[PDB]
């Protein structure tokens, strides 16, 4: 059973700017199998309610999915992507820079 | 719209 | 100009949790117009873009039983594929199936496609032919000799060339304010210090639509392909999509290096520089 670790890409819909709303968001993409876990945290903690996108799948047959939230950043708020895989041998924690 | 053509393998 | 309509299926097999989850989701380009899930409360296809409201309700009902019914004959395909591969009823297994249309400015048909994946790896695919077949394996051949029994390939270019063409020419002017307007990328580059002795420029994208995009890096007038860290373009969640390419660059050669963008969006390519 082949198996594709995830990229994984977490950013803002538009650039931050401090104290306006907007919104986070997780792109997991090129992953295979499709089993796969996305948290989304502020400070080191679980947000609730986040949502995502339906399955869907690249013209290599790998698989893509965005978590996202509102969120509204702040210069010491701490945010993250968690995400889990098969491939992967502890959760992956990518962490937000503004500047990317 | 969809394909409406049952296909199996 | 030209114009895709796309529809993408998964079934994910869980053996000792239920039936296989199914879940297929439709595209105008890079516009996602309806979906159905299997683990909904209720399945049905449901819209997801404004201009597909409008159909009436015979239309959710024959596309709702269109996918219920795929749902019900992939169920059937992951247990002949297990026979084929000769695998266990243990784990689980995954079925995927791609099939839609390209087609010109002028509407007419430029290719087709219908292919299936089994576990993350082609199985079989209708050629550019519209009439014969690329089996990956000695199991894909069994259903190529089904399905060249069956002249399957002959009712799929019908629809391929008919109805597939005929429902985007539709959907494109029911679409038209946003299906035919290319949003131009908003760039901009900007600048990291990492040492006192190199920075990285990062050249941005942001706010386009279509997804397809050119972001290069030259130095000196030399593309850095080998050098550019060029990330995956992104949904904004806005129909948008965002990227960005980043170089390092030596303390002091900023003006050496120069930004190359290109989308359909834009009349001609852009060229940009940092501006400290």
């Amino acid at each position: 059973m082949i198996q594709r670790t995830p990229k994984i890409q977490v950013y803002s819909r538009h650039p931050a700017e401090n104290g306006k709303s907007n919104f986070l968001n997780c792109y997991v993409s090129g992953f295979h199998p499709s089993d796969i876990e996305v948290d989304l945290l502020k400070n080191g903690e679980r947000i609730e309610k986040v949502e995502h996108s339906d399955l869907s799948f690249s013209k290599d047959w790998s698989f893509y999915l965005l978590y996202y939230t509102e969120f509204t950043p702040t210069e010491k708020d701490e945010y993250a992507c968690r995400v889990n895989h098969v491939t992967l041998s502890q959760p992956k924690i990518v962490k937000w820079d503004r500047d990317m | 719209g969809r394909l409406n053509q049952p296909i199996k393998v | 100009g030209s114009h895709s309509m796309r529809y993408f299926h998964t079934s994910v097999s869980r053996p000792g949790r239920g039936e296989p989850r199914f879940i297929t989701v439709g595209y105008v380009d890079d516009t996602l117009f309806v979906r159905f899930d299997s683990d909904a409360a209720s399945p049905r296809e449901e819209p997801r873009a404004p201009w597909i409201e409008q159909e009436g309700p015979e239309y959710w009902d024959r596309e709702t039983q269109i996918c219920k019914a795929k749902a019900q004959t992939d169920r059937e395909d992951l247990r002949t594929l297990l026979r084929y591969y000769n695998q266990s009823e243990a784990g689980s297994h995954t079925l995927q199936n791609m099939y839609g249309c390209d087609v010109g400015p002028d509407g007419r048909l430029l290719r087709g496609y219908h292919q299936d994946a089994y576990d993350g790896k082609d199985y079989i695919a209708l050629n550019e032919d519209l009439s014969s077949w690329t089996a990956a394996d000695t199991a894909a051949q069994i259903t190529q000799r089904k399905w060249e029994a069956a002249r399957v390939a002959e009712q799929l270019r019908a629809y391929l060339e008919g109805e597939c063409v005929e429902w985007l020419r539709r959907y494109l002017e029911n679409g038209k304010e946003t299906l035919q307007r290319a949003d131009p990328p908003k760039t901009h580059v900007t600048h990291h210090p990492i040492s006192d002795h190199e920075a990285t420029l990062r050249c941005w994208a942001l706010g386009f639509y279509p997804a397809e995009i050119t972001l290069t890096w030259q130095r000196d007038g030399e593309d850095q392909t080998q050098d550019t860290e060029l990330v995956e373009t992104r949904p904004a969640g806005d129909r948008t999509f965002q990227k960005w390419a980043a170089v390092v660059v030596p303390s002091g050669e900023e003006q050496r290096y120069t930004c190359h963008v290109q989308h359909e969006g834009l009349p001609k390519p852009l060229t940009l520089r940092w501006e400290p």
